């Protein structure tokens, strides 16, 4: 995290800086798209 | 001279209130920011 990381999240493969965010998912919610309809949120599989 | 400033001085006090009663007075410039953002929003969808 906090790095340029390669990421491949439930088959939905990306690059950027992982952060932490305050945005809050709806319990169903896994992917977050911004203006641009591009993923800017993603919820982990692993830990919610 | 006085009634030449009397009406001069009515004359812009209207004015003040004209601008500050029309809405739509200022669309020559309006339009122009309408336009621009708007603009960048469409080739951020070309993105989708
Ligand atoms: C997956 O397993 C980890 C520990 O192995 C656990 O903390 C986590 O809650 C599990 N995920 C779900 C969705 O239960």
């Amino acid at each position: 995290k906090n790095k340029c990381v390669n990421f491949n999240f439930n088959g939905l493969k990306g690059t950027g800086v992982l952060t932490e965010s305050n945005k809050k998912f709806l319990p169903f919610q896994q992917f977050g798209r911004d203006i641009a309809d591009t993923t800017d949120a993603v919820r982990d599989p692993q830990t919610l | 001279q006085k009634l030449i400033a009397n009406q001069f001085n009515s004359a812009i006090g209207k004015i003040q209130d004209s601008l500050s009663s029309t809405p739509s007075a200022l669309g020559k410039l309006q339009d122009v920011v309408n336009h621009n953002a708007q603009a960048l929003n469409t080739l951020v969808k070309q993105l989708s």
